RNA sequence: GGUUCUCCCCGAAAGCUAUUUAGGUAGCGCCUCGUGAAUUCAUCUCCGGGGGUAGAGCACUGUUUCGGCAAGGGGGUCAUCCCGACUUACCAACCCGAUGCAAACUGCGAAUACCGGAGAAUGUUAUCACGGGAGACACACGGCGGGUGCUAACGUCCGUCGUGAAGAGGGAAACAACCCAGACCGCCAGCUAAGGUCCCAAAGUCAUGGUUAAGUGGGAAACGAUGUGGGAAGGCCCAGAC
RNA sequence: UCCUCCUAAAGAGUAACGGAGGAGCACGAAGGUUGGCUAAUCCUGGUCGGACAUCAGGAGGUUAGUGCAAUGGCAUAAGCC
RNA sequence: GCUCAACGGAUAAAAGGUACUCCGGGGAUAACAGGCUGAUACCGCCCAAGAGUUCAUAUCGACGGCGGUGUUUGGCACCU
RNA sequence: UGCCUGGCGGCCGUAGCGCGGUGGUCCCACCUGACCCCAUGCCGAACUCAGAAGUGAAACGCCGUAGCGCCGAUGGUAGUGUGGGGUCUCCCCAUGCGAGAGUAGGGAACUGCCAGGCAU
């Protein structure tokens, strides 16, 4: 929600979906959606340049190739 | 954001809401804004109220809270069971009768009232009114 | 001088009160001096319009009941919560 | 000395042991029921604590 | 004060007198003419009282407010209860410190019939 | 934290007003002296109020501090 | 798990306490059988009782707003040296006035309930004691007072009442616990309760006034609107208004 | 396990992995009895000495204390000698 | 003479694993699913501070509020 | 019989506090003195003793005084038992009980026994 001391998240950009999660764990981690998938379009968000453009600049395996994290 | 400085208990019971209220006459300000409805105003209710109506007029006038929360309500962290002892407190709110004048002002022409004070009660849970102040 | 009719409430308590406030009246209580306090009912619409003015409390009044006609100053009076509505009147005797 | 006549017209079940009591103060076993007591003071109170299922003809 | 202190020194004993329910003898100092008592368990009305301030104790005794009065009071209560039928009663300091004058009329009393 | 308490100690008016009791037959139980301890009432180190003779209980507000008396009257 | 012929009579509990105890058991509470005994018991009235709950209040414990106030504080008028004057442009204790709040606040304080006494009526002794026999200690919903929970739950845990359990019949379409109501048996007899009366489907297309235009009736909030019925006043206006 | 308050619905009782605390002792004087005494705070003075010791007066009126928690008491003091 | 304190104390004296497992029971009680609820989730609406060159309502909407759905994770443990 | 005073009470604020006034024949109080009876955790402050020289100044009693304190109606409201109903975490209705606060006002205590002084 926050990073820093100015710049946060005001949730309106940040979708969140509960997916199942994986391994173990019997006829429950099969059923129940309890990982949690989150996606995040920087492109298109209320954040500032250097950050935007600071994350498109970069290679993080959670930064999709299209500005989605 | 008010709140009882240094009360004496964390948590207290839930209790109930009965009856009518008591800060029931425009007592400080020439008009006030009655609640007719009953419930709870929480701290963050009462300041979004205050804002909204010390906004709709300058800084000329004066505002009065004839309500303070002093209730510490609790809720339970998300994804817990039942029981092992009460929530923890989170948000404290005033409980509202029928009647209670919720805030009062002055200073201003009626219409500057009336305008700020349907501005307030859009912000609340409760249904309000606009009272003047009376005499004897 | 604002002249007020009125009638002498016939039973008295709180279920009497609250059939009179529902039949748009509302009851009143004259004291002050040696005689025994009038219980008087009295007309919702009128009287709550005649205090409307600001001169309603600080002149006098003339309760009229059976023919007879008192000079009496509103010392308290009993308003409904949020309603614009009266329930109760201490008219003070002179 | 003058008695007065009682009968019953609501059923004593969903009734308070109070009122189950009283009513067995009173003689009444049925609604439709009918008894003739005395009309004492505390009669005439033994009926108006069970003034809703309980018709008098004084 | 002196007044309520002495009385507040009195209630104890007073209302433990009260309590056994007792015939009891009173009395009340003063730096002159000291005084005595004899008062019901009710406590609303006395039987003997026999203090300096009469006329009869009066002359008889060189100054009212020495041990001498003291001990003539003692035996003038004593003599009228006696006279009153009372055999017994039981002492009351009222504040006063068993000591001087006090003690003086209780050992004149004690010895002059009153069982105390 | 929480979850303790303490059995209940069964205090109170054992014997109200107008009510025969026998010698020694507890009236009041309780912690202070609530209750004085009148005429033919005793005061237990419990501050137990028990009667001293066959009689019938009685409340007074006896005294300058209004502290609530119980008598007994052999009656 | 199962436990086998019949009728009649009474008929519970799912609670407390203790338990390597929690689904078992033991005493007691509740049922039954026998005996004994007292207005012994209940209800109503009166009389004597103690409370500190609901409500209220803010003297107390805190808590809260506004204002007046001001010891002090801290600046300069100060060097106007033993000492105090002013001001503070300001900071404010205490106190006062006005406003609320409290399960663990109470100078107030019910209704009820409970205890005790008396008085009649009624109750198949309705009561207590002992003895034979138990069962039961998994309870549920509804109302009322609550904790907890989210002023969520057919949730949970308490107090109290009712019901089901262990009670059928009528109503709520259907619907243990809701409303009416307690089934000994038979009747092709009647009056009623809740609930109903156009047809399914027994009973009013009932009578008098009203309202609703929505199929509202026959799901729902904030809020929004010349919807329409009523009431009370007003503003302007035949010195002719809108 | 025991104690105190509240929940607990003005008799008793009353549950929660409910809300707030405590104890597993101390004392031959901290008990008995007799006699005596009366607090906290603030104000004004007053050697350091200050906001705050001790001294005095005043206001106050028990807001102190109660060997240790809470409640209930406690001026006849149960408080201090 | 016992923190027999698990404090009505079963013995003077006793810790674990089991997915190699077994038996007796239970939906009295969990995992899945259905259920009641709707915190959470999602969706809609009210207020309008502001952003939108000026202009709140093209678009967006702070601080706050009112609901709907029954897709999530929960809650309860009602069915098995 | 009237007043004043002292003791012991009943009663516990309609009785207390304050403000103004007044009292010394008796009483009471202050007071004088203290080797002593006794006394201080130092002090004849207090307690105690031996007396009254002096004063009602303090104290206490009494009178007035509402400035508080206190008491306190009548109605109305709140709550509530029982029955019923709703638009139901809140109410309404029929009935019974009915406050609290506040208001009008009241309010400068009343009183028994004994003893003394004075009037008589
Ligand atoms: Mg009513
Ligand atoms: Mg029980
Ligand atoms: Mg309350
Ligand atoms: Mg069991
Ligand atoms: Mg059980
Ligand atoms: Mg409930
Ligand atoms: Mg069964
Ligand atoms: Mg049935
Ligand atoms: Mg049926
Ligand atoms: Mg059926
Ligand atoms: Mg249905
Ligand atoms: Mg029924
Ligand atoms: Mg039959
Ligand atoms: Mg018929
Ligand atoms: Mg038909
Ligand atoms: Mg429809
Ligand atoms: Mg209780
Ligand atoms: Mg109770
Ligand atoms: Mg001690
Ligand atoms: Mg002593
Ligand atoms: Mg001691
Ligand atoms: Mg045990
Ligand atoms: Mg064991
Ligand atoms: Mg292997
Ligand atoms: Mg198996
Ligand atoms: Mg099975
Ligand atoms: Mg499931
Ligand atoms: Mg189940
Ligand atoms: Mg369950
Ligand atoms: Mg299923
Ligand atoms: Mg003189
Ligand atoms: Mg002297
Ligand atoms: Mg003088
Ligand atoms: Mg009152
Ligand atoms: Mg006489
Ligand atoms: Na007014």
């Amino acid at each position: 929600i926050v990073i820093s001391r100015h710049v946060a998240i005001p949730d309106g950009e940040l979708e969140i979906t509960a997916i199942r999660a994986q391994g173990a764990g019997g006829q429950h981690v099969n059923k129940t959606s309890t990982a949690i998938h989150l996606r995040f379009d920087i492109r298109a968000s209320s954040l500032p340049e250097y950050y935007k453009e600071r994350l498109l600049a970069a290679s993080h395996h959670l930064i999709s190739s299209d500005g989605v994290i | 954001m008010l709140q009882p400085k240094r009360t004496k208990f964390r948590k207290m019971h839930k209790g109930r809401n009965r009856g009518l209220a008591q800060g029931t006459d425009v007592s400080f300000g020439s008009f006030g804004l009655k609640a007719v409805g009953r419930g709870r105003l929480t701290a963050r209710q009462i300041e979004a109220a205050r804002r909204a109506m010390t906004r709709a007029v300058k800084r000329q006038g004066k505002i009065w809270i004839r309500v303070f929360p002093d209730k510490p309500i609790t809720e339970k962290p998300l994804a817990v069971r039942m029981g092992k002892g009460k929530g923890n407190v989170e948000y404290w709110v005033a409980l509202i009768q029928p009647g209670k004048v919720l805030y009062e002002m002055d200073g201003v022409p009626e219409e500057l009232a009336r305008e700020a004070f349907k501005l307030a009660a859009a912000k609340l849970p409760i249904k309000t009114t606009f009272v003047t102040k009376t005499v004897m | 001088m604002f002249t007020i009719n009125a009638e002498v409430r016939k039973e008295q308590g709180k279920g009497a009160s609250r059939r009179l406030r529902a039949a748009n009246k509302f009851p009143a209580i004259i004291y002050g001096g040696k005689e025994a306090p009038l219980a008087i009912e009295l007309d919702h619409d009128k009287v709550m319009n005649m205090q409307a003015k600001a001169e309603f409390y600080s002149e006098v009044l003339t309760i009229v009941v059976d023919g007879k006609e008192i000079k009496v100053k509103a010392q308290d009076v009993q308003r409904h919560p949020y309603k614009p509505k009266l329930q109760h009147i201490d008219f003070v005797r002179a | 000395a003058k008695t007065i006549k009682i009968t019953q017209t609501r059923s004593a079940i969903g009734r308070l042991p109070k009122h189950k009591a009283t009513l067995l103060g009173l003689g009444l076993r049925r609604i439709g029921h009918t008894v003739e007591r005395e009309d004492t003071p505390a009669i005439r109170g033994m009926i108006n604590a069970v003034s809703f299922m309980v018709k008098v003809e004084e | 004060d002196k007044k309520s202190a002495r009385i507040r020194r009195a209630t104890r004993a007073r209302r433990k007198l009260q309590e056994l329910g007792a015939t009891r003898l009173v009395v009340h100092r003063t730096p002159r003419h000291i005084y005595a008592q004899v008062i019901a368990p009710n406590g609303s009305e006395v039987l003997v009282a026999a203090s300096t301030v009469e006329k009869a104790i009066a002359e008889q005794l060189k100054y009212t407010g020495n041990k001498d009065a003291a001990a003539a009071v003692g035996k003038a209560v004593a003599e009228r209860a006696l006279e009153k039928g009372i055999k017994d009663v039981s002492f009351d300091r009222s504040g006063f410190q068993y000591h001087g004058r006090v003690q003086a009329l209780a050992d004149a009393a004690r010895e002059a019939g009153l069982q105390f | 934290r929480n979850g303790r308490d303490s059995e209940a100690k069964r205090l109170g008016v054992k014997r109200f007003g107008g009510e025969s009791v026998l010698a020694g037959s507890i009236i009041v139980r309780q912690r202070g002296t609530k209750f004085h301890a009148g005429a033919n009432v005793g005061c237990g180190r419990d501050h137990t109020l028990f009667a001293k003779a066959d009689g019938k209980v009685k409340f007074e507000v006896k005294g300058p501090k209004n502290r609530k008396f119980i008598s007994i009257e052999a009656e």
